[PDB]
DNA sequence: ATCGGATGTATATATCTGACACGTGCCTGGAGACTAGGGAGTAATCCCCTTGGCGGTTAAAACGCGGGGGACAGCGCGTACGTGCGTTTAAGCGGTGCTAGAGCTGTCTACGACCAATTGAGCGGCCTCGGCACCGGGATTCTCGAT
DNA sequence: ATCGAGAATCCCGGTGCCGAGGCCGCTCAATTGGTCGTAGACAGCTCTAGCACCGCTTAAACGCACGTACGCGCTGTCCCCCGCGTTTTAACCGCCAAGGGGATTACTCCCTAGTCTCCAGGCACGTGTCAGATATATACATCCGAT
């Protein structure tokens, strides 16, 4: 058989059935949203890491995402996006 | 007696027609080709993915169509609606591409 | 303050017109912390079961859950041996439109049909789905010495 | 929260938080990684996610539609005044554009 | 080998992209500064495509390295992978 | 016709309205109750349940999210109680 | 009987006079102020290095000038040689400033 | 302590100079509040970054080399400062 | 080589290979990094380094100084073709533009 | 106090080796220093990338050669790979 | 086409001052030698998918013609901006004093990496039925020549 | 201001096909439990430079007036895009056929990391002197009104 490959494609689905019980996507549409699940990871991800190497630290805490966070997004999607990060940290460590 | 449409009204329903669409406006063939020739001029002897080709078009025709809106926007403001090489020429100088 | 006032409407609607074999109250001196009972429902093998349990109210309210906890233990894959409830009401999808009644309302209606997708205790869920019969002895085997 | 359950389930996500922690872990960004930042970043990209098909989904039934195809994912986007920001040096394949036809172009 | 290509793009092709982009008139020397403009920027996208390719020692152009050389010079693209 | 003073009670606070706003649903609740509920409750309509969040977004960076038709009523009828409050 | 020069021969002396040097067009006081304001209505009690203040204004200065040689651009592409704020809007869309 | 519409401190005259180091002849009448508009615009988008990278920091002093980061982050790359 | 000099000089370079070597290892660019990168990477620094030096040196002595000032570094890069392409979106300090004036706005003769 | 570390003295000593008259002020230098900098981040990242594209671990020096060939434009790119390969060549023996 | 003032700019000389180029102490980072283990180079095999060729049919491209609308040049008006002068304002420079906060050192405790056994989440492959594409006929709606 | 003919677009009903959504089998990646070295959180002290004030020049800003040259509206000519009909060209689709090279697997060896020891290259601090800025006085290029 193929080599195992790795996506997004049942977590976006999972997201889908939850704002909109019945409408479906296509394989097209699934693509381009893998892609940009990859990207923003990327785009944060690679934020946070120079923000931690500008403070001479080692680790990539949730500060360093939430800073990343603040730095990359517009507007309100930032202010939106950090409300509900803190909230799953806080639901998950308690 | 014969009826014509007077010059500029199958323009905007052209407009309108291909603004409402997503398909590729380019024949797939002759692009590929040029592809290739332009691949062939980098490096002899080399082979292609369809979804290779089929994403140079894609990005070509995006940025052919961004391009043609600054265009438009350009020759706007020197009060004309004619699009002109200077158009592109001003455009492209603005964005960096040439300066 | 606003949420002494929802406590208090609370309670009054609590005395006022209190729900069936539900009755909650305050414990303490304080209004935060509460006291609650709960009957066995009539169509299950807890029969004769009388629950009491904790209500803990946080800071912030209604804009997040209370703390329920039950004193005693009981015999459901929902239930841990700590008294802790696995119910999405209490943790997941709470909103502040929400009352004590509801809460408790479902709480009491877990006991007659199990959550199996998200167990607190898998073993005893595993139990269950091997066959019925043998959680139904089982659950009543500790609620006829540890209920009352 | 208590244990004894999926970390996607204990901060009420959807988005794995392992995969999410491996991946920040193997790539390159620093020599460690809290227990924090996988969980945070996994609620960012599914608010994200939520947030763009959401509307996706209100464009595809204004078309008496049930399936979400790209032009519906252009809709969204560039209809939006954040997204179309975020993602404004992105392209979407088969996506076309919005229509717009100048004023001084419509006929007097 | 394949030579003058470029005049595949022909004047309709090129009238239709006009047309998506909004334009309602076009005078008569727009399609060889199109066609010059659309070589440069396939060369451009091509030739790091191709590098993309001799790095990895393969003698087929995959679509990732399109991708990738798109993202590298700013023009993230959706839909073919990454 | 005019509201009661019964049917104008916010159902998170369980007090008067000030500053209402209504969700893209037509439920109306307090401002203060509004804000609280983004930031500390999951971001939906607190009763039906419909998620409001690109809305709070176009209409909260405009200062549009207080309603102003029925604002001037509540303001306009009940003076006292508002003004307690 | 009072020597004046013709309108345009001071402009361009004064074109090539400010093009020739590098120093810094704007007072220091006013604009290390309009930082401050700026600032105070992001986090207040702030403090501002000197450094970062002449970085903001070398800064500040060179985008402003870029943007007027685009305004300039586009100006004489309309026929003209006075620059007017519709000018300077194409200038910032094109670019992708405002879009 | 507080400041207000110190926008006017750029005045007509700096204006004029950079127009002139840019390569203007000739200004229209209104330029002046339309780049007052344009700067105050520029200064928000790094100001905000500047702040956002000295509070991640928990200091309470904007230093140059968040200025340059800021600016380095917005496309915008500054020589001469530091890093 | 020898295996015996340092090794800047041993790979006949002015830039620190040592240095160079440990920047990219400290970095967190990758898990591994072979032994002649930092060589490669010392050697392109150094061409660049010496490009632009000549290039400014040369203003410089053909704007009567013996010292390179900013504006030198300036008119050497915008001067170039390359290199204003490599350094097209970076500011540099007190450097000033070049002049140039539009041919319309030059007097009618 | 604390260390500093900087490519002044090598700038130097490349300066003195095309223009042995010519000195330089301190901005220069400073702007020099951040130059080097720059070219050393955009370089070591690019081929950090491509070491990622191909699941590799390691950076040997064909990655940053094609990184090199990817940043520089033309005749920039191919001096650069020249002067590189010529100092691997040396350095290795 | 000249020619005179008249003004601004460029050239040569003295001088003096603070920044650049060099020298010295020292200490922290780089070099040298050695060991262990996995990453990558190489050889081999399989089978996917890339390239090449034929035949047909028909949607799109190429060519030509008539003409009307838009591009461009020339004129005239008047208003807004440039140039210059006198006056008012606040930037720039120096000098002094104070303290808030950046920077560094020492303890130590809890958080994150590493490793081993285990099992269910997610991936690959199969299958089927409903959503969407397409065709054909009719109703609806802008368009333009003629009043 | 309008009526009406020719033409393009939208609506609606019926048929069909293929790909999206669900199910089954399984392997491997994430989970859990335990241990250990060190990163960073906190307290304390130093001392740097950021802030605030005061007085004096005098340079840059401001306000006003005159006039001119450039922006803008209008008219006229002509020619070059546009819309439509016809003919020619090759794109697109379905099909078959061969083989190149991409992708996976097994084995081996050698290249890089990690540790310890040692020493000298580069950093911080201190000092002299000369390159460049400034003041002052001519020389010359350039501009503008008048012939
Ligand atoms: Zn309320
Ligand atoms: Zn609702």
């Amino acid at each position: 058989k193929r080599s195992r490959k790795e996506s997004y494609s049942i977590y976006v689905y999972k997201v889908l059935k939850q704002v909109h019980p019945d409408t479906g996507i296509s394989s097209k549409a699934m693509g381009i949203m893998n892609s940009f699940v990859n990207d923003i990871f990327e785009r944060i991800a690679g934020e946070a890491s120079r923000l931690a190497h500008y403070n001479k630290r080692s680790t990539i805490t949730s500060r360093e995402i939430q800073t990343a966070v603040r730095l990359l997004l517009p507007g309100e999607l930032a202010k939106h996006a950090v409300s509900e990060g803190t909230k799953a940290v806080t639901k998950y460590t308690s | 007696k014969p009826h014509r449409y007077r010059p500029g009204t199958v323009a905007l329903r052209e407009i309108r027609r291909y603004q409402k669409s997503t398909e590729l406006l380019i024949r797939k063939l002759p692009f590929q080709r040029l592809v290739r020739e332009i691949a062939q001029d980098f490096k002899t002897d080399l082979r292609f993915q369809s979804s290779a080709v089929m994403a140079l078009q894609e990005a070509c025709e995006a940025y052919l169509v961004g391009l043609f809106e600054d265009t438009n926007l350009c020759a706007i403001h020197a009060k004309r609606v004619t699009i002109m090489p200077k158009d592109i020429q001003l455009a492209r100088r603005i964005r960096g591409e040439r300066a | 303050h606003m949420a002494l006032k929802r406590i208090n409407k609370e309670l009054s609607d609590l005395a006022r017109d209190p729900p069936a074999q539900i009755s909650a109250g305050p414990v303490g001196d304080d209004m935060f912390h509460w006291q609650a009972t709960i009957m066995g429902p009539n169509d299950s093998p807890y029969q004769g079961g009388v629950f009491f349990l904790t209500i803990h109210f946080p800071t912030d309210y209604p804009f997040k859950p209370p703390k329920v906890a039950f004193t005693t233990r009981i015999y459901h894959p929902n239930i841990n041996s700590n008294g802790s409830i696995c119910l999405d009401i209490l943790r997941s999808q709470w909103s502040p439109a929400l009352t004590i009644s509801k809460v408790l309302l479902s709480i009491a209606s877990l006991l007659d049909d199990p959550n199996p997708d998200d167990p607190k205790v898998p073993e005893i869920a595993r139990i269950y789905k091997t066959d019925r019969d043998k959680y139904n002895r089982i659950s009543r085997e500790w609620t006829q010495k540890y209920a009352m | 929260s208590a244990k004894a359950c999926t970390r996607s389930s204990r901060a009420g996500l959807q988005f794995p938080v392992g995969r999410v922690h491996r991946l920040l872990r193997k790539g390159n960004y620093s020599e460690r990684v809290g227990a924090g930042a996988p969980v945070y970043l996994a609620a960012v990209l599914e608010y994200l996610t939520a947030e763009i098909l959401e509307l996706a989904g209100n464009a595809a039934r204004d078309n008496k539609k049930t399936r979400i195809i790209p032009r519906h994912l252009q809709l969204a986007i560039r209809n939006d005044e954040e997204l179309n920001k975020l993602l404004g040096r992105v392209t979407i394949a088969q996506g076309g554009v919005l229509p717009n036809i100048q004023a001084v172009l419509l006929p007097k | 080998v394949l030579r003058d290509n470029i005049q595949g793009i022909t004047k309709p092709a090129i009238r239709r992209l006009a047309r998506r982009g909004g334009v309602k008139r076009i005078s008569g020397l727009i399609y060889e500064e199109t066609r010059g403009v659309l070589k440069v920027f396939l060369e451009n996208v091509i030739r790091d495509a191709v590098t993309y390719t001799e790095h990895a020692k393969r003698k087929t152009v995959t679509a990732m390295d399109v991708v990738y050389a798109l993202k590298r010079q700013g023009r993230t693209l959706y839909g073919f992978g990454g | 016709a005019i509201p009661s003073l019964s049917e104008c009670q916010c159902g998170i606070c369980m007090e008067i309205l000030v500053e209402p706003v209504t969700l893209p649903c037509n439920h109306t609740l307090c401002k203060p109750c509004f804000q609280s509920t983004v930031e500390k409750a999951s971001l939906c309509c607190p009763f039906c349940r419909r998620r409001v969040s690109s809305w709070t977004r176009y209409h909260t960076r405009r200062n549009s999210l207080v309603n102003v038709e029925l604002w001037t009523i509540i303001q306009k009828h009940y003076p006292r109680e508002c003004k307690l409050r």
